[PDB]
């Protein structure tokens, strides 16, 4: 699952690129809320 | 360009004396201008702890061990030192010269920009193909808006066109039944006072009859000649059936079935 891993924390790096001042823990939460897609995500983000 | 030589807040121009300090966001601003736990950028996040900020070393044209000054790199901890270090604190630890150690490091930065560089050049590509999608999506809302209504109207054009020569048929009946009946009320009023003549002064005439009969039995010849003329006048009341009721099509049920899907 190591290849699995990388492939999260890939967009995580990303949020922090675009909205960072909120925290590594809750940007966590929802990579996995939105199942890591690479826009929808950033959907969520703006939301909250 | 006349940004990356430029601080932070005042943006001075790089100075030595200035103390200046590098963010891991490679953001520069001395350390004058944001003093105070975990340092946060300017511009970006509070990406890493104090620990990790480097003072930016630029002063356009050891740690330990004062006035000597470092030239030298130890392989066995990613960073250079002096000769003195390598002889106290990496002592054997297996080391390089800096002629050698910075040629490969150039040469594996340039690979990761010349690869990070082919792809920024795509961005550089998909933001004018969302620039131009946007107008298009937003094209394709204002076109699709007007077919709709363009097409409502041939059909209302057409159906208007059907529906005003079913109105001209059933003016043309009326017209044409009220010539027939225009002269069959006229026919009727000019043979009543046809008749209503004979009949006044046949009536008047034989009213009178206190000695009256020798007048009378002189003109009975023409009383009798013109009761002929009423006795036959020869004209019979139809009656126009009235089917103006039934020739509205009233498919009601019909109109809205088609309205429903388009
Ligand atoms: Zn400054
Ligand atoms: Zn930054
Ligand atoms: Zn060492
Ligand atoms: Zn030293």
């Amino acid at each position: 699952l190591s290849e699995l891993e990388d492939l999260k924390d890939a967009k995580l790096q990303t949020l922090k690129e675009l909205f960072p001042q909120r925290s590594d823990n809750d940007l966590l939460k929802l990579i996995e809320s939105t199942s890591t897609m690479d826009g929808a995500i950033a959907a969520a983000l703006l939301m909250f | 360009l006349e940004l990356l030589e430029h601080c932070g807040v005042c943006r001075e121009r790089l100075r030595p004396e200035r103390e200046p300090r590098l963010l891991p966001c490679l953001h520069s601003a001395c350390s004058a201008c944001l003093g105070p736990t975990v340092v946060d950028c300017p511009v970006c996040k509070q990406q890493c702890f104090s620990k990790d900020i480097v003072e930016n070393y630029f002063m356009r044209d050891c740690n330990v061990h004062k006035h000597e000054p470092l030239v030298l790199f130890c392989e066995s901890c990613d960073t250079l030192t002096c000769r003195d270090c390598q002889l106290n604190a990496h002592k054997d630890h297996q080391y390089q010269f800096l002629e050698d150690a910075v040629r490969n490091q150039r040469k594996l930065l340039a690979s990761l920009v010349k690869r990070l560089g082919d792809k920024h050049a795509t961005l550089q590509k998909s933001t004018k193909e969302v620039r131009s999608s946007i107008r298009q999506v937003s094209d394709v809302q204002k076109r699709v808006q007007v077919d709709v209504k363009m097409a409502i109207l041939q059909i209302m054009k057409e159906l208007n066109k059907r529906g005003r020569v079913l109105v001209n048929d059933a003016q043309k009946v009326t017209e044409g039944q009220q010539e027939r009946l225009e002269r069959q009320h006229w026919t009727m009023t000019k043979i009543q006072k046809h008749q209503e003549h004979i009949l006044r002064f046949a009536s008047w005439a034989l009213e009178s009859d206190n000695n009256t009969a020798l007048l009378l039995s002189k003109k009975l010849i023409y009383f009798q000649l013109h009761r002929a003329l009423k006795m036959i006048v020869d004209p019979v009341e139809p009656h126009g059936e009235m089917k103006f009721q039934w020739d509205l099509n009233a498919w009601t049920k019909s109109a809205e079935a088609f309205g429903k899907i388009v």
